[PDB]
RNA sequence: CGGUGGAACACAGUGGAGCCUUGUCCUCCGGGUUAAUGUCGCUUUUGGCAUUGGCCCCUGCUCCUGAGAGAAGAAAUAUACUGGGGAACCAGUCUUUACCGACCGUUGUUAUCAGAAAUUCACGGAGUUCGGCCUAGGUCGGACUCCGAUGGGAACGGCAACGGUUGUUCCGUUUGACUUGUCG
RNA sequence: AGAAGCGGAUUUAGCUCAGUUGGGAGAGCGCCAGACUGAAGAUCUGGAGGUCCUGUGUUCGAUCCACAGAAUUCGCAUUU
């Protein structure tokens, strides 16, 4: 089909870029779930600024995500859905998360099971 | 009614930063009213008699350990920073930390054209284009404050890991980059007049 | 021609290690009572399945039984599949996450062996949440749950920095 | 960067030639009222649909031009939408007593991968309605609505170019005073 | 050291200059090195070498597109 080249040398600006995403992925992570163990909602559109930040850092250099990150954050306003609103499924359709702000994220479940995205595939991911 | 506020994370951010600014000043005349100096017995004070004033009011000794470490540690991974220090390489670093973003720093006033915005440390919940936040503690003060970048000196300390023997000092100027992180991701920072800098040799 | 090309993406890097099932070990001792128990529930009457040990074996009464509406009965037991296969994976990256806010004392067992796909094909979907407030089940159920089944978090307990994980996935580029 | 002193208030400043779709006193679409006709249900009569005819629907200000600055209570808290600013606000698309609103059309582009799909191609599932076989309501076709892991992404959204405006295009000046030469 | 006002062209490696659906940042010369020669030139191969004038903003992404701020340089029946 083709020729078979892995190289190992990461280039240091994707290191750097994918380390400072990384890094406001993380605190607002931890701000978000320092807040939520202790009390009730109060810098929550706090942490969500990181992410919408990280997300336009997304759009700059060209990068993509695994779908867990784009799956943990939303779409529009682009916040954190570690406590969402609500989840339903067999409603007569096949999923549904509903959010604070009104965004569903939905997935077609109820079609078959043993699908797996591209990255979560057998060989088709090679770590660090 | 929280729907209405977080349609736009930018104007919920104002109005996150308006509302902490109006609970600090409450908080300074309930602080009065209260005629005790110290803090820790205000706070309990706070509890015990306004339940809904102490709902917005930061928590900054929650927030050193929640940014400092991982901070720290960001900076120690990234710059290649190890026990090893004898195979550094200085303009790569510069070149990584123009690279990286300052959301969640320590960082200090050091000059400033204003005589009163020296002295200040605080911690980076936000980078504005032209401006700079950070939080303080005072006696009782919890204010978050806004220092303008268009004239000032900042600087911050990276630690190494030995104790008392050796740390290293870092400084900015934030009348030098004046723009958002998105745009400093992909910007290559080059030449400018810099004449109005005289006030780092005047004072 | 076609050209493979590695490209570099970021990993959650605590996905792994928010999704480390817990320790199980000395299983079979466990899957005897819990599967009889589970077929003379099932053999006699729809309504004398849920009438003498209430469970639920739905998703959405999963949520709406974690939400808030019930609060007196505080331990409360789940029993879900792993290394299975027809197993949805949308879910089962939700499963425990939703039971770590829950307030109520939710005791996730995560079954590990790969042949158990009878639970699956006859009850409803392969996971079970009950309740042991008096019921007998509880008198082995307290048993075995300190000794191998222990269930804590050391992920959000402590303060700790965590490495970055950049993988790199595969691209065939035809020209 | 602009325009004026050439145009005399749009008298396109005027004239001539060529071409055509031969310059249509035309038409905003659209919304409301009134009159007439035909069908369908209540039965002095009214209601709904379609056609035809008539009316009503908003130069923000100064200025020849270039341009300048004012306000967005006819649906909001941020005073139409979108992005930023530290806030008066700035930029772009717009509207201005709109007592009804109106983002013009065509062409191409958004590279590789991904995904069913990079432009309302198509495909898969669910619901509704109609027709044929048929009558425990099974199947087939057509139409609409909603959803489908990917990516900034499915949004008739973003970018670039061109015009139907009162037909297009070309050519010439309306700009001078003294000195000299010719002609009457 | 021969202004002032007007139009056109134009800035990319040390130099001279390309180039652009908008998705790679280049060629010649020069420098260094290899090859070659008794030695050297020429020829040939490879490497080093970037503020794409600067800034805003559009976009998912700018040498390119829009705006703003600088300028480079030619011509004005000339060789001063
Ligand atoms: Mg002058
Ligand atoms: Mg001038
Ligand atoms: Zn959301």
């Amino acid at each position: 089909n083709g020729t078979l080249l892995v190289p190992p040398p990461r280039t240091i600006a994707n290191q750097d870029h994918f380390h400072r995403l990384n890094y406001l992925y993380q605190i607002s992570a931890y701000q978000t779930r320092a807040r939520q163990k202790a009390r009730t909602d109060a810098h929550t559109p706090l942490a969500r600024n990181y992410i919408k930040s990280m997300d336009l850092i997304s759009k700059k250099t060209k990068t993509s995500l695994l779908p867990t990150i784009k799956r943990t954050i939303c779409k529009k306003c682009h916040r954190l859905l570690w406590t969402p609103k609500k989840l339903e499924i067999t409603s007569d359709g096949a999923l549904s998360v509903m959010c604070g702000c009104g965004t569903v994220k939905r997935f077609n479940i109820g079609a078959d099971p043993n699908y797996r995205t591209y990255s979560e595939r057998e060989g088709n991911l090679l770590n660090s | 009614d929280y729907q209405r506020i977080n349609k736009n994370s930018k104007i919920a951010l104002r109005e996150y930063i308006n509302n902490c600014k109006k609970n600090t000043k409450k908080c300074l005349k309930l602080a009065y009213e209260n005629k005790i100096t110290d803090k820790e017995d205000l706070l309990h004070y706070i509890e015990e008699k306004h339940p809904t004033i102490y709902e917005s009011l930061p928590q900054y000794v929650d927030f050193v350990p929640m940014y400092k470490e991982l901070w720290i540690n960001y900076i120690k991974e990234l710059l290649n920073i190890t026990k090893n220090l004898k195979t550094f390489n200085g303009s790569l670093a510069l070149l990584k930390l123009s690279m990286a973003d300052y959301n969640g720093a320590l960082l200090r006033v050091t000059k400033s054209k204003n005589k009163t915005l020296i002295g200040l440390q605080g911690i980076v919940i936000w980078d504005s284009q032209k401006f700079f936040i950070m939080i303080v503690k005072g006696n009782i003060i919890d204010e978050i404050k806004c220092i303008p970048k268009k004239g000032t000196v900042f600087q911050f300390e990276i630690p190494i890991s030995d104790d008392d023997d050796s740390a290293l000092r870092y400084s900015i100027l934030g009348d030098r980059f004046k723009y958002r992180s998105v745009d400093r991701a992909g910007r290559k920072f080059k030449s400018r007049r810099c004449d109005d800098m005289l006030y780092y040799i005047q004072n | 021609k076609r050209r493979q090309v590695y490209k570099p993406v970021l990993d959650n890097p605590f996905t792994n290690e928010a999704h480390m099932w817990p320790r199980v070990h000395d299983q079979p001792l466990i899957w005897q009572l819990l599967q009889s128990s589970i077929i003379n529930k099932l053999i006699h009457i729809q309504s004398k399945e849920n009438y003498p040990w209430e469970l639920y074996t739905d998703f959405n009464e999963i949520v709406q039984y974690l939400s808030g509406a019930h609060g007196n009965s505080d331990p409360v037991c789940l029993f879900v599949c792993n290394k299975d296969p027809d197993v949805p994976l949308v879910l089962l990256q939700q499963i425990p996450l939703l039971c770590y806010m829950a307030p109520m004392t939710v005791k996730l067992v995560q079954l590990p062996k790969s042949a158990m796909d009878t639970f699956k094909s006859v009850s409803k979907y392969g996971m079970l949440l009950l309740r042991c407030d008096d019921r007998v089940d509880k008198k082995f159920v307290s048993q075995i749950q300190k000794n191998v089944d222990l269930l804590q978090f050391p992920w959000l307990n402590a303060i700790k920095y965590r490495p970055t994980s950049v993988k790199l996935l595969k691209t065939t580029v035809p020209i």
